[PDB]
């Protein structure tokens, strides 16, 4: 049986322009463990994005943290793109400073 | 410390 | 104080692509400290926390060899599992193991784990008495039957009560600087316009360790009847965690709402009004 991933996009430290932060995409509660995760700057795929080691929770559902260093600006939009067997098409969640 | 080598099979 | 040592092990069969995916991660409380990745260029247990980098080669070689041995067991178990159920060959499947020990403040084994899941569902688990087994279904009954006769319970109880707890003690020593800390959450409320009558209030808890936290809103003091959003606790990326809880409140009525925060690093619980 399958579980659809939960997705959260957010910064390590709170967001202020010009300061080097870390951009996170935390995908959790999903099964099975095969998952596609990309970080997007202005709709384009960021290149050296790293992730945590595969682990899972008490209910056996998996979780991963995808992250990359970046410097947020006034203009630049960011997002996380996730594809998974449970999703009939790639889900895109935009980075919101307040969420 | 990882668990010791399995002794019985599934 | 209470502490735990946990391993989370995953094996995914990939037909036509080669041997299965095999990964094991090790945690002390909410801090990861070791790993094994079968796809790594060189398959070996390696440290994933700064305080583990001092250990000798004997430590790493024994860890690596116990993991490689477990990996082999998982290859057979995936095949055996697929046969037990009569599933179609060629498909991809998952096997998971979680094991380790929880100790209380009197250095006493509160709970020892040795349990398995197949395809995301419970398969077999060592009961709390460390002597008996819980089978999830008639397939697992076959396995329970074999493990009962072979005495696997006693074999892992010996591990759970000995090596596991003994090395939990050592890990807590190695990383006392970081593991025994309580980083209190930094909390604040944010205000976000919705419609022309409603508004969103979001209560944030940031920078805290360990990951367990209690975050809620209440109206005038009694519990909520509305529909609060409370997102999953999430890793900041630096060893700390974040969470928020939000409620939609009537404009003009914002002052009847308070956010409460309870955490092990807070000598007093927080109460936040906007």
């Amino acid at each position: 049986i399958q579980r659809t991933p939960k997705i959260q996009v957010y910064s390590r430290h709170p967001a202020e322009n010009g300061k080097s932060n870390f951009l996170n995409c935390y995908v959790s509660g999903f099964h099975p463990s095969d998952i596609e995760v990309d970080l997007l700057k202005n709709g384009e795929r960021i290149e050296k994005v790293e992730h945590s080691d595969l682990s899972f929770s008490k209910d056996w559902s998996f979780y991963l943290l995808y992250y990359t260093e970046f410097t947020p600006t006034e203009k630049d939009e960011y997002a996380c793109r996730v594809n998974h067997v449970t999703l009939s098409q790639p889900k895109i969640v935009k980075w919101d400073r307040d969420m | 410390f990882y668990a010791p080598e399995p002794i019985t099979s599934l | 104080g209470p502490h735990s040592l946990r391993y989370f092990v995953t094996a995914v069969s990939r037909p036509g692509l080669g041997e299965p995916r095999f990964i094991a991660v090790g945690y002390v409380d909410d801090t990861q400290f070791v790993r094994f990745d079968s796809d790594a260029d060189n398959p070996r247990f390696e440290p994933r926390a700064p305080w583990m980098e001092q250990e000798g080669p004997e430590y790493w070689e024994e860890q690596t060899q116990r993991a490689k041995s477990d990996e082999q067991w998982f290859r057979v178990s995936l095949r055996t599992a697929q046969r037990y159920y009569n599933q179609s060959k060629g498909g991809s499947h998952t096997f998971q193991r979680m094991f380790g020990c929880d100790v209380g403040s009197d250095w006493r084994l509160l709970r020892g784990y040795h349990q398995f899941a197949y395809d995301g569902r419970d398969y077999i688990a060592l009961n709390e008495d460390l002597k008996t087994w819980t089978a999830a279904d008639t397939a697992a009954l076959i396995t329970r039957r074999k493990w009962e006769q072979a005495g696997d319970a006693e074999y892992y109880r010996a591990y759970l009560e000995g090596e596991c707890v003994e090395w939990l003690r050592r890990y807590l020593e190695l990383g006392n600087e970081t593991l025994l800390r309580t980083d209190s959450p930094k909390a604040h409320v944010t205000y976000h316009p919705r419609s022309q009558v409603d508004v969103t209030l979001r209560c944030w808890a940031l920078g805290f360790y360990p990951a367990d936290i209690t975050l809620t809103w209440q109206l005038n003091g009694e519990d909520l009847t509305q529909d609060m959003e409370l997102v999953e606790t999430r890793p900041a990326g630096d060893g700390t965690f974040q969470k928020w809880a939000a409620v939609v409140v009537p404009l003009g009525k914002e002052q009847n709402y308070t956010c409460h925060v309870h955490h092990k690093g807070l000598p007093e619980p927080l109460t936040l009004r906007w």
